[PDB]
């Protein structure tokens, strides 16, 4: 919760998870894939993560030491989601963060690559991006048409993929 | 008659003494939080700075 030093030195410890906690399948996803699939792991693993922050709340002082069962719980289901999308829409999902690896991860960059993915995951993995807190008669901003902030350079692959989504009638 | 008058006066003064000594105890009495600080906001619990807050801070 604090920025680093004048001259901080990094350090690590070659030790292990000692006795009781079994090993987990720890998320080996870099920022751009998990940022892309953030809505879907928030959609499927909603009450699990909600339980996580609830249990971290009620464990005042215990905190970190209490909910190890739950840190085991909430990561694994997200790993299940990303493995299912590794099997599901790996071309288009990868393409979404092939676009999103530029633009400083600004989500404003890759609308045309995004809407191709929204049909795909809702087809096979049958999940959906939903923005909570958005009261009705208010357009969700990745659903709207003619945005004000149009991005800098759309990638060359997903624009052709978008045209082919129109020609195949998948859109 | 004069002793009745002085009964009234001396009882008035003892009323005065047992007024003031009690009022001195009323000074040094432990005051509640409702009188001492703001009447509403009856807790002193700060719970401030809630933007980057972390679940589990209460104890």
């Amino acid at each position: 919760p604090r920025e680093a030093a004048a001259h901080w030195v990094p350090f690590e410890d070659k030790a292990n998870m000692p006795d009781n906690v079994p090993d987990v399948v720890e998320v080996g996803a870099t920022s751009a894939p998990l940022l892309s699939a953030s809505y879907f792991i928030g959609a499927k693993c909603k009450p699990y993560n909600d339980d996580f922050m609830l249990c971290r709340e009620e464990s005042q002082g215990s905190g970190a030491i209490d909910c190890l069962k739950e840190g085991r719980r909430v990561t694994r289901c997200a790993v299940s989601v990303i493995e299912d999308i590794n099997k599901s829409c790996l071309d288009e999902f990868r393409l979404h963060w092939q676009c999103l690896e530029q633009n400083n991860h600004q989500l404003s960059g890759c609308r045309k690559a995004e809407a191709l993915l929204n049909k795909c995951v809702f087809t096979k993995l049958n999940l959906e991006k939903k923005i909570p807190g958005l009261r009705p008669d208010e357009e969700p901003v990745f659903l709207k048409k003619d945005p004000w902030i149009k991005p800098a350079v759309d990638d060359f692959k997903s624009v052709r993929a978008y045209a082919e989504a129109k020609k195949n009638g998948t859109l | 008659d004069i002793l009745n008058e002085e009964a009234k006066i001396v009882q008035a003064l003892n009323n005065q003494r047992e007024l003031t000594i009690k009022m001195h105890e009323l000074k040094r009495e432990e005051k509640d939080y409702a009188h001492s600080y703001s009447p509403l906001f009856s807790d002193p619990v700060p719970q401030g700075g809630s933007i980057g807050k972390a679940p589990g801070s209460s104890r």
